[PDB]
């Protein structure tokens, strides 16, 4: 489970990834 | 006769007069007697019932002996028949008792509403039932001169019931123990 | 055509009229299938020697009689060999026939019903929450009740007919394999019933399985000499007897 | 499937054809029921019947739908103490698992011999207030099956549940409900047994003997507190995945002690739903 | 014996008599003395068990030492054999003691249940294993006339476990500190 | 090797050490064939349940020891489901397995003739025409001599060793099927026999076709204290058992 | 899979096969546990076996069934006070995080030497009212590792959790309940250990060496209210994803002290579960 | 929506059907 | 219904599998 931005804005979303 | 056995039996008798009756009860499937049967028990677990329904009728008598009941389904509309006369107009089934023993009489279902309800009640009234005699009983000489007829009721693949709801036969006016 | 025959052992019964025969549950009874089985050991099968037909103690059919039971894993706790084995092992497991003869003649009127039960738990006959004693649900091929007296000191079952014994109006017993001897056209029952019990292989000694009721419905009516006795006699058959768990030998009681 | 499970159109019955006079030897009517056997005689046999295409379903009379509702079983209680808080045998709940301790439901079952079913449940903490103010008060309702340590009182060790259930409900939160297989052991829960402890003179015989599936000990949590209160946990319980084999006439006799079939009023003649009649000839 | 270790040991003896019999346990794992075996221990923590089990004897006793022990199984259905002729009448093993040294009686499966209760109860009762002579303890000159046997139990690959429960075996009648 | 396991019921006997095993007239046991059958009836077969190891009663092994035999149709008369199927049969057929067990140290002395004997028509140890009685041929697990004492009132058999009871110098008693215990090697002795007699299935109560007879040749002798007791045990087992002729039962004697 | 692992059949035990008689040399059921194997003799090998075909799963029979179950471990406790809040260790707890604080649990691994698994928590406060009213009662269940600020008291400057974690829970919101890893430091948690702290005549050894988890500090948010309070937050435990190596005999002597193995009562003679006999001869 | 046994065991599970 | 670790990390999961 995953990318679901149930929000809209990118402001809000999970804590970004790594690369 | 009620808390023995007895109170499932029904003895065909004499009769001095010609063409009385036997019995009656109605057909409204939770009316002591019917209700404690397998059925009835059961159907006072459901709020509607449907279909038609069969009695059977068993001879206790003897070998020798010899008798002929008329046995009716008055539908609802009217009062259990007075006379058999009025019985014998509506539905029902000769019975000659001999080497068989038993006859099954057929209650067909007759109402406007599909469905019938399974508590009391003056519309979904399913009608009476009675036994007369057509002949009598004769018997040759030295064989008893009452004997029973035992009865019965099961379904017919017409049946059906609904609306499950709690039983009516059946009051725990306890608690239980241990 | 009625006329019936039946062989089982060393031993066969006919009858010259009958009301069919009926299979308890529409099964026929026969040996255990190592897929519902749980035990581990060869179970010891007599064949012939041991599911053959016994024929118990007989007893009279009375205007004032009651009715009267014997209960099957107990009835032949004496009949030879099948018997035997019972006490011998633990494990016990076998199906039956029972073949109810009851004659008088056509001149005579009386309807026996006659009914097998899978776990027959009787009522006690006093209030309370004691229940019947073994060694009196134990009576052997002599039966319990008749209409019998009996010492009330004794956890003591329910001497009571219409309740079923275990209170449940009879006339609803019919939902048991059954049949009934009316003497005007019947002469017998035969009831055949297979093994039935939420385990493989029970303890013959403390569990019966099968329990089987005779019961006068309409009273017996003749017009003779009370010197005219009309007895009713039962015989029963073990069939696919299987045994197991064999050792000392337990003790008669 | 669908249709017919949405529409409950799975089990239909019959329909009643046409039929048509029969001045002809083989009698249907007549049968000889000392063959124990059930007659097979219908509508069509009988009267000269009509035709109607049926559209009842005994879908409802399966035994999931006869069986598969939930019944209190019991009502375990607490009258809370502070006086004395734990003590021997207190504030604690331990009721024997099994029905027969309430009726209707039991009356149901009894209806057959052997049976078979995964058991659901849900539980109904009732908290009455008999002091100004209650608040917060867990709870903790932990089963137990044989063998094993059931708290003496309150706080044991055995509320550990280290390998235990233990479910937990806290004022506020919905009512727990979790289901459970078919425990026992062999094949089937014994409705009933003709069967004994022993040949001890004194053994038990009844359906008691092939169920003890262990015990279900309550207990509330959250410790002492100021103003009183009395719980009532009902329960209920329900069937689902339901099997059954071999049937049986229902029970007329209101019942008397727990386990056992005994029937046996405190005079009480002894009673039956039975009506009594005037006479045969009228009803 | 008891707090000790000896409490192990089971030492075969002079025996003037013939015949007899050396001791008795009862086969429901979950009872002193099984329970606190690795088994039981752990057996304790479900509410049930099923399928075989098997029982190991040794001989400490010497070399030039000779015996002849019978074992046996008394399934579920009586009393713990008084005589040695009513037990040899069920399962069991003859043990010829020898420059082997460890005979292994298996318990096979008997019971009604599939399965059998990890808890006392006197329907799931496993039976009785009890041990005799079958001959004697022959010892030639100048070696002891005592001497011991140890036992074990261990499972079969029949054997499985259910219902996790928390155990018997061990009650915390603490705290525990620091 | 040595070593032997042997495996009939529900029941094993081990040794550790042997002397082969026998098969009488190199024959194995086994059931009887519908070519030289003759009764008419389907044959019980205990199987397992039957033909098990059961053991007697043991012995002691004296200086002064002379001699002692079991009649093996008789010898379980009392031994559980075999020989009760005894009793309620005419007709019995069985083989048997002896497991002779008498163990001692390497520092004994003794040597031990066991040997089997179809029809062993014993002699009275009186002169005349009188033969020896049944009640005394017909010991049990107990079995006879010993080296005792007793009524000469009773047509008593020889207790007499030498001549084999039966006055045929034993030595030529190694013509029947047999084995020794020589302390020194042995251990035990076993012996396999099947079913010898004019006749496909004879009478378990009237006719005991084997006779096993056991004899001290060399006398035991050890050096330690006479608090050491070396038994002698006899364990036997039914093989392929059959029964028929099914009924009553017999009586005890 | 599915139907194997959801009608639960994994792993299954073989059937008894069928047996017949022998007469022969080897002897199976003859060999010398000297050699400290373990026999391998069956039912098929000793008696006239029949044909069973099994269906009995060692599902519920592995590490992670015995072990992955909740349990209660610690019982953090708070007896507020409102006439000093705060001050020095008040009204905030702190305990050291392991086991053997309780039992049952304890017992249950220690049936091994080593191990390792991820652990799974849940959280149980109760609150008991001791005033005619608490309402709302804000909760601060924070986590410390090793080397890390302790609360001195209540509110420190540790309760930021800057980079700590801390839970929270509000009176009506359900039980918290979150999860954690293989922890550590190397490999697998000693189960045990016969290793000390040092070569001092007074260093530590024990299972308590090569586990220093840290502490867990709680902490009733909230402030200063009117009617007291005292608090009871239970934990549970669950080992989730669990491993094992190599096990060993389970522990039949009520423990002692924390840490440690010590069997040691005040004057009870010592105890254990064994069972006296009045003779070997009867059971 | 339906044969979503959210739970692993089948003791759990929705009524059973008809057939 | 399976295998949706609806959380990142590992240590957050359901009890393990079986093999
Ligand atoms: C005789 O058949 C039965 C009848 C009832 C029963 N119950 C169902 C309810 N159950 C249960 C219900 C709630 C809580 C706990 C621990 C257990 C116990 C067993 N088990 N077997
Ligand atoms: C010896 O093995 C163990 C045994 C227990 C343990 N615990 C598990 C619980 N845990 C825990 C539980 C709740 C809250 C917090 C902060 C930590 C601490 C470590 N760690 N290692």
């Amino acid at each position: 489970y995953f990318n679901i931005n149930y929000f809209k804005d990118a402001a809000s979303s999970g804590a970004s990834r790594l690369d | 006769n009620v808390g023995n056995v007895s109170m499932y039996t029904v003895q065909l008798g004499n009769q001095t007069g010609m063409a009385q009756k036997v019995f009656s009860i109605k057909v409204d499937i939770t009316s002591t007697p019917l209700a404690t049967t397998l059925i009835g028990e059961i159907a006072s677990y459901y709020t509607h019932w449907t279909g038609s329904l069969r009695f059977s009728f068993m001879f206790c008598g003897t070998a020798n002996t010899t008798l002929k009941l008329l046995l009716a389904y008055t539908p609802p509309g009217i009062d259990e028949p007075t006379t058999r006369k009025d019985a014998m107009l509506g539905t029902h089934v000769v019975w000659d008792v001999g080497l068989q023993s038993t006859i099954s009489l057929v209650v067909p279902w007759v109402s406007a509403s599909h469905f019938r309800l399974t508590a009391d009640n003056k519309y979904s009234m399913a009608g009476y039932i009675t036994c007369w005699y057509q002949t009598n009983l004769v018997v040759p000489p030295s064989t008893p001169q009452t004997a029973d007829m035992l009865c019965f009721v099961s379904a017919c693949k017409d049946f059906c019931l609904r609306m499950a709801r709690d039983t009516d036969l059946h009051i725990q006016s306890g608690p239980i123990e241990q | 055509d009625r006329i019936m025959q039946i062989t089982r052992g060393d031993s066969t019964i006919s009858s010259d009229d009958v009301a069919n025969a009926v299979v308890g549950y529409g099964v026929w009874p026969h040996y255990l299938t190592p897929q519902d089985a749980t035990a581990i050991n060869k179970p010891t099968q007599p064949d012939t020697s041991s599911n053959r037909f016994y024929t118990l103690e007989s007893k009279h059919w009375n205007g004032s009689s009651k009715g009267w039971w014997w209960k099957l894993p107990d009835a032949l706790k004496d009949m030879g060999i099948f018997g035997e084995n019972m006490y011998y092992h633990f494990l016990g497991r076998s199906g039956y026939t029972v073949h109810v003869q009851c004659n008088a003649s056509k001149f005579h009127q009386g309807t026996l019903l006659v009914a097998m039960i899978p776990e027959h738990q009787l009522a006690s006959a006093k209030h309370g929450s004691v229940t019947a004693g073994y060694k009196l649900t134990h009576p052997g091929e002599a039966g319990r009740d008749v209409s019998q007296e009996r010492d009330a000191s004794l956890r003591q079952p329910s001497d009571d007919s219409w309740l079923n014994f275990d209170g449940t109006l009879l006339g609803n017993l019919l939902i048991f394999p059954h049949q009934f001897i009316n003497l005007r056209s019947n002469n017998s029952a035969t009831l055949i019933v297979p093994y039935v019990n939420a385990v493989p292989m029970d303890s013959m000694l403390r569990h019966n399985n099968w329990c089987l009721v005779i019961i006068p419905i309409s009273p017996l009516r003749s017009e003779t000499t009370s010197s005219n006795i009309v007895p009713i006699t039962v015989s029963i058959s073990p069939m696919c007897a299987e045994f197991s768990g064999a050792r000392a030998k337990n003790i008669k009681q | 499937n669908y249709i017919d499970e949405v529409l409950n159109e799975v089990l239909v019955v019959p329909n009643i054809k046409e039929s048509h006079h029969t001045t002809s030897n083989s009698a249907p009517l007549l049968d000889a029921a000392e063959t124990g056997h059930t007659s097979n005689v219908q509508p069509e046999d009988a009267i000269e019947t009509r035709y109607v295409i049926t559209s009842q379903t005994r879908d409802e009379m399966s035994i999931e739908s006869f069986l598969g509702r939930s019944g209190c079983v019991h009502i375990s209680r607490i009258k809370v103490d502070y006086t004395d808080y734990n003590g021997q045998d207190i504030n604690f709940t331990k009721w024997k698992i099994t029905l027969q301790e309430m009726a209707q439901i039991r009356r149901k079952f009894e209806l057959f011999t052997y049976v078979r079913f995964d058991s659901e449940i849900t539980l109904v903490p009732c908290i009455a207030g008999r002091g100004d103010d209650i608040g917060h008060i867990v709870m903790q309702y932990m089963y137990v099956p044989p063998g094993a340590p059931i708290p003496s009182k309150r706080n044991d060790f055995s509320w550990q549940s280290g390998t235990n259930m233990s479910i937990f409900w806290q004022h506020g939160q919905p009512f727990p409900r979790f289901s459970i297989p078919f425990l026992s052991i062999a094949s089937a829960y014994y409705m009933f047994y003709d069967g004994y402890d022993g040949d001890n003179t004194s053994s038990k015989y009844g359906s008691v003997v092939t169920n003890d599936m262990g015990t279900i000990c309550s207990r509330i949590v959250t410790e002492k507190q100021k103003l009183s209160v009395v719980i009532t946990t009902h329960i209920y319980h329900k069937a689902k995945h339901t099997k059954a084999w071999c049937p049986r006439p229902p029970r007329a006799v209101p019942y008397t002690h727990s386990h056992v079939t005994n029937y046996m009023p405190e005079t009480g003649d002894v009673t039956t739903a039975i009506v009594r009649r005037n006479t045969i000839t009228t009803a």
